[PDB]
């Protein structure tokens, strides 16, 4: 039966392992969680100039203080996005309070850790296996600014600086040095653009690059194209002096 | 690497280059590389580069490989055991062969998926040419050759004959004009005129291809 | 052949290979025996000690049915407990409608249809364990062993596991010891000796003797565990005979 | 093996032992290692927290179930979540109906019957995560070792995960030591630190990767981290 | 590989025609030779019964059953395949008609409902259609006498004279050989006995031969008198003792 | 091959799964005889004698469905006990809804159509055991209905199960031609057991003891199975003739 | 037998370390002893101590290499 | 000994050695285009350096610019997918 | 290989079944459309070359969903009609609940969900037909053009083509259309749309069907003589 039979089992499940290559085929998204805020960014991946970058959006807002990002197939994401938005208004319903980032991530991963139609002690919704790479970041009153990567395979891990997409491997090598606990909000904005410009296949521009910030005062705020272009000129001015 | 059919894709492309390069045409049948005897594989491959390895006034051409191109897993199912070790020596003769390009090795088969990844050797073969369906401008160049000899009526130009063209690249444009000149013999005339073009093309385009590719799936 | 890949399929030998493999899988388990006397039945189970980390009176495999029936099996431990836990509900289901404890031949019919139907179902995996149950009901002492193939009959003695070959020869000797059969206290000392004789293949590891019985004389129709001087007497009785 | 016998959970083998269960146990071998031991009045579990890289934070492998009970999850992540909510439901069901906390011997029987239903049923993926469950009830402290097949065995203490033999060798010679220590929860935790130290290959010796949880007749089950577990280290 | 023997349950036959129908018709060809003759004044059906063991009671096997008193039926094929079909076929005629129109089902509606069960067996996967072929003969007020050949593929067609079973091809010519459409019912029974006799020469008596006729109503089989409106049963099963009387007069 | 694992039709029309159903019935090598008397019906089944570790009273090849009704099964044991549970359930439900005794003609028909239901189920395996139903009908009197594992049942003058069934049928066929009747003489049901065992020994060619046989007896409004002492009493009366 | 030929400190337990080996023939056990000496080079030891056998014998050698510590 | 696919660090060290023999632009960066290509065999790595000059001849340039290496890698990605 | 199964992700990260569904689009009819400043234009190709076919009783390829929202597609019509029916029921369900006219963004997310739900359902075949949803937002004159793909994703485009020779027409859409300054007049957007269709149609009239949507819920259908008028104006530049 091809990939579900012929393999010599080592005690692994090859269903999700084939989706790991599809995760690297998604859009490159890089973000850093600091004490003064969380700066996030994605890649638009425009293959033609007729594509509308303002119409399509690869980031969603689950909570006012909690943002999210996606790398992968949008079809498998829409089931998780609507499930993440359902768990957000659920905590606003019963307890009428903003849910924590770690508490919300665990509730979203409840659907990502279950598959199949038949079950025993838990309900099922999706009829076939799926997966999506989701980066959950936000701010709460418990642990402060937190960033979690939502993996349909295993349990989510806590990352201060996480990179996903095709350039996820090489970007983490740069995050082991340039990242520091003293990075401020302004320094984090220029650090992402320096890393994102290299890992992105195309040239840095306001249309093909969209970034957003997560703070306590402003909540979830998306950088406008005019505001993003101002930060682009600051990066080119710094690289010109070096 | 070439793709196509013999007479158009695997023929016209091979012989057209040897004319402009002023090189002798050297043809080796792909089935002759394997003689069904152990040791003839590496022996005949080294002798091909030996004739072209002195003054190099030629280019090696090989066409229609249905056999040595596929070794399979065994000596059955179209493959042979002597093919496995023959394609390896051809790799050593390909890398050991060094010149400025006076001699080339051109091999054309139907599918390269069964080839040995060793003989492929990326960077030695950078060219993969797949057969494509030509446009209407291709027919105008083939007609201009034969219309220089056969006289045509003033009411029929190159744009008239190119109107109806269904899945024919370069080979049957001459065959279609053959029937166009054969019908004129029934009318006892040596010059095809407007009345002959209409009746000749209908006997060609019709009653030939039985299978129909059509958008009536709806 | 492909008869083992599909469950509940007739093999050219007449019995499914998966059913045959389940019977052979019982021999890989521990040896569990039993003795059916006139006033009751006696059960004896052998448990191999994995290491010194084991705590006694914990891993005991003795299973209970109502108050009058003891239960023990040989095979996969997790597969055997699911069959017992279902039989516990079967004995309770009969107790709800008929307001009376379930007799032994009735307890075998409920577990019989339960296991035999699963051998007929593809979606349900057959059992690879052999369960030995018995006790004293209103009709007296009865003993039945449920094979993984689904067949069961009344047994005057029970033998299974790896040491079933050496144990079967000793169970047949019970007629030679006494024509009427040993008593309740004499069967405990006799069933213990068979465990040591069947332990010759297991001699590379240690063991813990576990014996349970139910009769109308002492326990008065109650399932209890052998302890005190009765447990130590059966141990020293067999150690002197093996000399 | 490729296909043939033991290709499906329902499919048996000529020997009669399903090898698909052993494949689920292989994930526990290289998974997060944990070491634990218990006394009459106390129970201790020491689990190693894993991580992806230096930027990845260590995740606690010990999950709270009952106030007097605790467990450690080493194995497949998604399979360990369903069994967690199952034990959480049984503890609340026993408190709602029987008013009593779920017993350890009763938790092992329900956990064994839970994973057995999906094993005998066609299709589905059986649970391959190991569970070491401790608890304090009227019967005292008990430690269960849950294998991916569903087997339940009571021991003084054991260890699973990477290089689990290092702690098992320590528990065999020290078996007569920690069982005699009563009323001293500090000495039982120090024995657990020295037990996992022989098992570890010295990848990360820091404090944040070790999570020590203890329960007893006085102090209930509490997970300690940071400077709380740094006193013994 | 080769075909998986599909009824079009989950898979359509790549050959353009279902291959297992011919293998189901092999089970039809496996059956005994059963024939019927549709005439103007009546319809007669004839069939042979398997002897099997010499101690087997011949009265237990009935290859001609009773659906409605005006409509007979005869089958060739496996034994239990006919029982499951008719046990369901009876409940269809009761609910869809007899519980609505409160009368005896006619020939057009009853035969159509029997074929619908075979259609559901071919459509619903996992359930194999039964490989028995039924010859249904009946007489109603609307269409009159009728003889239909029910194939396992779900198609039925009227026939003046037709045969099923191993002699389906052989006896079909034999029926056309000695019989013509202009012949009546009385001369049709003699032709049915001569054609069925060629199937097996071992025993031609009523023990292994079950012969039934459809014709004018019989007041002895009605079970009650006093009502001129209700018609009597148009189907009368011939007793094995009465079958030997037709053999001596054959 | 995949064609031998499927329940549906074969290329030659001969079902391989059904051939294994009859093949599994001879796995136990049990020879039973079922005959019809005048007012009574007596059926004897061969009782295999195991070692002393098995209770012969519990071992039985004959199950009691109800009064006057009895069934002997030769074949796989796990499918034999489950088939008896289905016949008992349909017997009690038929005496409630329709409020009348369930005859072996219908009792063999329900299990025959039930076997076809199992063939329609992919997960469920059909019964590979032979179901032989015997009773005394109020009208037809003694009747024998033997249901094949493929769901075939027909009345019999005399029938058996085993490799010697061909020799049993031939021996009993010539005996019925002399008296020209299919019923045993000596209307008393006690003497019917004598002849039914006598004609069985001559057909099998081997004399059996009290533990080698189990004698079922179906009388009018009563059914019982002779114990070890009752079967031994029959052998004493048969020895004197 | 392979341990008596090679130079050791005689602190090795052959019965305890053999518990980790599963389904190894006489030839496959030879490669296990060779891997035990390769660990000494990775640990920077001139000889092969007891801790080198425990790491190389417990690890599966010359059969299959399982690198998967995570899901899938 | 089994030959696996080199990583990004292995591809960078091979390209810088071939860049000495073949004429290249002084401003190209191999840490980017090579990263866009997944793990490939050592034989395909030499093909990237040879195919890069082929697009430069079509572009009529004495050296190979950054856009020349991009078209050479895309030709390998579309024809191999290894 | 992997064409037998769906949920299997394959080592290439793309299900082969979706790629084979694109092959039916590669042979499908040509659907071209371009949105302007004040209007949106959607063309389509319906072959009239089939003899003995009545055009009066032949349903149009462009399906009316809302008053200001139409629907165009290319592919198997049997699969699209299901997508059309599910969209029309939800289109009426929009006013049945929100009372507002059908939103182009909400309709596309629903059709994408219809493609998503039937793909995420086991034993259900996904739709391999690409649909183009265009229209104006309620109380908004801004043009909105969305697309649907067999992969279960959606995207927005100023000019987009699907069907046979989609790559050839796409080159015509990028060079000759400026997103910075879309055509303001209606005639310019329609005339340039015909030129893109004349490549696949090759000088034909009844084979071209164009439905222009106008603000304030206005649908106009160009007749055969009106469409052929734009063809004559284009031929004047080629013969010049």
């Amino acid at each position: 039966d091809r990939g579900v039979s012929t393999f010599s089992p080592e005690g692994r499940l090859f269903q999700v392992e084939y989706s790991l290559e599809a995760i690297k085929l998604g859009s490159t998204a890089i973000g850093i969680a600091t004490k003064e805020g969380v700066v996030l960014g994605v890649e638009k991946r425009a293959t033609s100039p007729l594509l509308e970058s303002d119409s399509i959006e690869k980031i969603v807002e689950i909570d006012r203080h909690i943002g999210c990002a996606m790398s992968g197939l949008t079809a498998d994401a829409r089931s998780m996005i609507e499930h993440a938005r359902t768990a957000a208004v659920t905590h606003n319903l019963y307890y009428d309070e903003d849910i924590n980032v770690e508490s919300l991530t665990q509730s979203v991963c409840d659907l990502a850790l279950r598959f199949g139609e038949g079950a025993s002690g838990e309900e099922r919704l999706m009829s076939r296996p799926f997966g999506v790479a989701l980066l959950i970041a936000g701010h709460d009153a418990d642990d402060g600014y937190q960033l979690f990567h939502a993996e349909p395979s295993g349990t989510f891990y806590r990352y201060n600086a996480k990179a996903i997409g095709s350039g996820s491997e090489g970007a983490q090598a740069e995050l082991l040095n340039e990242w520091h606990s003293s990075l401020t909000l302004k320094e984090a904005e220029l650090l992402v653009l320096k890393i994102l410009k290299q890992v992105m296949e195309e040239k840095l521009d306001e249309n093909n690059a969209q970034l957003s910030c997560i703070t306590k005062q402003d909540g979830f705020k998306i950088y406008d194209n005019e505001k993003t272009a101002e930060l682009i000129k600051e990066l080119k001015e710094k690289e010109a002096a070096e | 690497i070439l793709y196509g059919a013999p007479g158009t894709g695997k023929t016209l492309l091979a012989k057209a280059v040897a004319n402009q390069t002023s090189a002798t045409f050297l043809r080796i049948v792909g089935s002759e590389l394997i003689q069904k005897y152990l040791g003839d594989g590496p022996r005949l491959c080294r002798q091909i580069f030996k004739v072209a390895g002195e003054n190099a006034p030629s280019i090696v051409f090989i066409d229609e490989i249905d056999a040595i191109g596929t070794k399979r897993y065994d000596s059955n199912s179209g493959g042979e055991r002597e093919i496995q070790r023959t394609m390896l020596e051809l790799l050593n003769q390909l890398d050991g062969f060094d010149d400025r390009g006076d001699v080339k090795v051109i091999m054309a088969t139907n599918k390269i998926e069964t080839l040995d990844p060793a003989l492929i050797r990326p960077g030695r073969i950078d060219r993969k040419i797949l057969f494509e369906n030509p446009d209407l401008s291709t027919k105008k160049k083939i007609l201009g050759i034969h219309t220089s000899k056969m006289n045509l009526s003033e009411d029929v130009n190159l744009e008239t004959l190119v109107t109806t063209k269904d899945d024919l690249s370069g080979a049957d444009i001459q065959a279609m004009c053959t029937e166009a000149g054969l019908l004129a013999l029934r009318e006892r005339r040596m010059q095809v005129t407007a009345e002959d073009f209409k009746q000749a093309k209908e006997r060609v385009m019709k009653n030939k291809v039985e299978e129909n590719l059509e958008g009536l799936y709806l | 052949t492909g008869y083992d890949l599909s469950n509940s399929v007739f093999s050219p030998d007449g019995r499914n290979f998966q059913v045959e493999y389940a019977v052979k899988a019982v021999e890989n388990g521990t040896t569990s025996i039993g003795i059916k006397c006139n006033d009751g039945v006696v059960f004896a189970v052998e448990k191999l000690i994995t290491s010194k980390l084991l705590v006694p009176q914990k891993n005991v495999k003795i299973q209970v049915v109502d108050r009058h029936i003891g239960c023990v099996y040989s095979g996969l431990i997790p597969d055997g407990r699911h069959l017992v836990n279902r039989g516990r509900e079967e004995a309770a289901s009969f107790k709800k409608l008929y307001k009376t404890p379930i007799p032994i031949p009735a307890f075998a019919d409920r577990l019989g249809q339960y296991v035999q139907a699963h051998t007929l179902y593809n979606s349900v995996r057959p059992f690879g364990v052999s369960t030995i149950f018995g006790g004293v009901d209103k009709n007296g002492a009865h003993l039945y062993m449920l094979e993984p193939s689904g067949s069961y009959w009344g047994y005057k003695g029970a033998a299974t596991g790896k040491g079933r070959q050496s144990a079967k020869a000793e169970l047949e000797k019970l007629v030679d010891h006494h024509p009427e059969g040993l008593s309740a206290r004499e069967a405990v000392k006799q069933a213990a000796k068979i465990i040591y004789l069947a332990h010759e293949d297991n001699k590379e590891k240690d063991f813990e003797l576990e014996i349970s019985w139910c009769s109308l004389s002492e326990t008065n129709g109650l399932h209890k565990f052998v302890k005190g001087d009765l447990l130590q007497e059966a141990i020293d009785f067999a150690q002197k005979e093996i000399n | 093996f490729r296909n043939n016998y033991d290709g499906d959970t329902v499919t048996f083998s000529p020997t009669g032992r399903l090898f698909q269960v052993e494949y689920a146990l292989e994930a526990i071998k290289q998974g997060s290692v944990t070491v634990g031991l218990r006394s009459n009045t106390h129970a201790v579990l020491v689990a190693l927290k894993r991580n992806a890289d230096e930027l990845s934070s260590y995740q606690k492998k010990i999950i709270k179930c009952d106030e007097h009970m605790g467990l450690s999850l080493a194995g497949l992540a998604p399979d360990a979540r369903v069994l967690s909510n199952y034990l959480r439901q049984q503890c609340n069901y026993s408190s709602l109906v029987f008013n009593r906390k779920l017993a350890v011997e009763r938790a092992g029987h329900l956990l064994c019957d839970k994973a057995q239903k999906n094993t005998q049923s066609y299709g589905g993926r059986p649970y391959g995560v190991g569970l070491l469950i401790i608890g304090y009830d009227k019967s005292g402290a008990h430690l269960l070792e849950f294998q991916p097949s569903g087997n339940v065995t009571e021991l003084y203490g054991t260890a699973i995960g990477a290089r689990s033999q290092g702690a098992k060798t320590y528990l065999e010679r020290t078996l007569d030591t920690f069982i005699k220590i009563d009323g001293n929860p500090d000495e039982l935790i120090k024995a657990g630190v020295e037990a996992i130290s022989q098992s570890l290959r010295d990848e990360s010796l820091t404090v944040d990767n070790l999570s020590i949880a203890i329960v007893g007749k006085d102090t209930p089950f509490t997970i300690y981290d940071g400077e709380a577990v740094a006193k013994y280290i | 590989m080769t075909d998986r023997y599909s009824f079009s349950l989950t898979t359509f036959s790549p050959s353009g025609k279902l291959g297992q129908i011919d293998y189901a018709l092999t089970a039809v060809k496996q059956g005994v030779t059963s024939l019927g003759i549709k005439a103007t004044n009546g319809v007669v059906i004839a069939t042979e019964k398997k002897s099997s063991s010499p101690l087997a009671m011949s009265e237990t096997l009935s290859k001609v059953s009773l659906l409605t008193p005006d409509i007979g039926a005869v089958y060739s094929g496996m034994g239990p395949d006919y029982r499951v079909l008719v046990d369901k076929s009876r409940k269809v005629a009761h609910t869809s008609y007899k519980r609505i129109y409160g009368e005896y089902p006619p020939t057009k509606l009853l035969v159509s409902e029997v074929a619908k069960i075979m259609q559901e067996a071919t459509q619903s996967g996992g359930v194999r259609p039964f490989g028995v072929s039924l010859l249904i003969a009946g007489h109603d007020e609307f269409n009159g006498f009728s003889l239909y050949q029910v194939d396992p593929s779900g198609s039925y067609f009227p026939w003046k004279a037709t045969a099923i079973g191993k002699g389906s091809v052989a006896a079909k010519t034999f029926l056309e050989k000695r019989w013509n459409d202009e012949l009546e019912l009385e001369d049709a029974i003699h032709i049915a006995l001569l054609t069925l006799k060629e199937s097996v020469e071992g025993e031609f008596n009523g023990d292994t031969i079950e012969l039934a006729i459809i014709g004018d109503e019989n007041p002895d089989l009605l079970g009650y008198t006093g009502i001129p409106t209700d018609k009597g049963p148009r189907f009368r099963k011939l007793t094995s003792q009465e079958i030997n009387d037709r053999l001596e007069a054959l | 091959g995949y064609d031998r694992h499927i329940t549906i039709f074969s290329p030659e029309g001969r079902l391989y799964q059904v051939e294994y159903a009859f093949k599994a019935t001879n796995q136990t090598n049990i020879n039973s005889l079922a005959v019809r008397g005048k007012d009574c019906t007596v059926v004897i089944s061969q009782k295999k004698v195991p070692d002393k570790l098995l209770d012969p009273t519990t071992v039985s090849y004959i199950f009691c469905i109800s009064r006057t009704i009895g069934m002997v099964v030769n074949g796989p044991i796990p499918d034999a006990r489950n088939a008896a549970l289905r016949a008992k359930a349909e017997a009690a439900e038929f005496r409630y809804k329709y409020g009348y005794d369930m005859p072996c003609d219908v009792l063999a028909k329900r299990m025959a159509n039930l076997s076809q239901i199992y063939t329609q189920r992919a997960y469920m395996r059909p019964l590979g055991v032979i179901l032989t139903f015997v009773s005394v009908d109020e009208e037809l009197g003694p009747s024998i209905y033997k249901t094949d594992p493929a769901g075939y049942y027909v009345g019999y003058k005399a029938t058996a199960t085993g490799p010697k069934q061909q020799e049993i049928t031939t021996n009993l066929e010539n005996h019925f031609k002399k008296s020209k009747i299919d019923h045993i003489n000596e209307e008393s049901w006690e003497k019917v057991v004598e002849f039914a065992i006598t004609h069985m020994i001559d057909a099998l060619g081997t004399e059996f003891s009290k533990n080698d046989l189990e004698v079922g007896v179906a009388t009018k409004d009563k059914f019982f199975t002779l114990s070890a002492e009752n079967i031994e009493e029959r052998l004493v009366a048969i020895a004197e003739q | 037998i392979h341990s008596r030929k090679m130079t050791t400190d005689d602190d090795i337990n052959w019965q305890e370390l053999a518990r980790s080996t599963d389904e190894f023939n006489g030839a496959q056990l030879k490669a296990v002893t060779v891997e035990a000496g390769m660990i000494a080079l990775r640990n920077g030891q001139s000889s092969v101590k007891h801790e080198d056998f425990v790491e190389g014998i417990s690890e599966v050698q010359a059969r299959k290499s399982k690198s998967v510590s995570f899901y899938a | 000994v089994e030959f696996s696919l080199p990583d990004l660090e292995g591809r960078a060290n091979i390209f810088r050695i071939h860049s000495k023999s073949m004429s290249v632009e002084r401003g190209i960066r191999w840490e980017l285009i090579s990263r866009l290509c997944p793990n490939s065999t050592g034989a395909e790595l030499r093909s990237v350096c040879t195919e890069a000059g082929m697009f430069a001849i079509r572009a009529r340039r004495k050296v190979a610019t950054e856009k020349d290496f991009l078209k050479a890698v895309d030709k390998v990605i579309s024809g191999y997918k290894k | 290989g992997y064409d037998r199964a769906l949920s299997i992700f394959s080592p290439d990260g793309h299900i082969f079944q979706v790629e084979y569904a694109l092959e039916a689009v590669k042979r499908g009819t040509c659907a071209v459309g371009v949105k302007g400043k004040n209007c949106v234009v959607l063309g389509c190709e319906r072959r009239s070359t089939l003899k003995l076919q009545d055009t009066r009783i032949t349903p149009s390829k462009v399906s009316k969903i809302d008053s200001h929202v139409v629907l165009s597609f290319s592919g198997l019509n049997a699969d699209s009609r299901i997508l059309i029916e599910k969209a029309r029921v939800e289109a009426q369900s929009h006013r049945l609940t929100l009372e507002d006219p059908v939103t182009v963004e909400y309709l596309t997310r629903y059709v994408a969900g219809v493609q998503q739900r039937y793909t995420q359902s086991g034993g259900v075949r996904p739709f391999g037909v690409s649909t183009l949803i265009a229209g104006f937002d309620p109380r908004d004159d801004e043009p909105k053009l969305y697309q649907t793909e067999p992969s279960g994703i959606y995207s927005s485009w100023s000019a987009q083509t699907i069907g046979r020779n989609s790559k050839t027409v796409r080159e015509f859409l990028e060079k000759n259309y400026d997103r910075k300054e879309p055509p303001a007049t209606v005639e310019e957007c329609v005339k340039l749309t015909v030129r893109s269709l004349l490549e696949v149609v090759q000088t034909g009239a009844k084979n071209i069907e164009i439905t222009v949507v106008k603000p304030d819920s206005d649908i106009v259908a160009l007749s055969s003589e009106e469409i052929n008028q734009y063809v004559t104006q284009i031929e004047q530049e080629k013969q010049e």
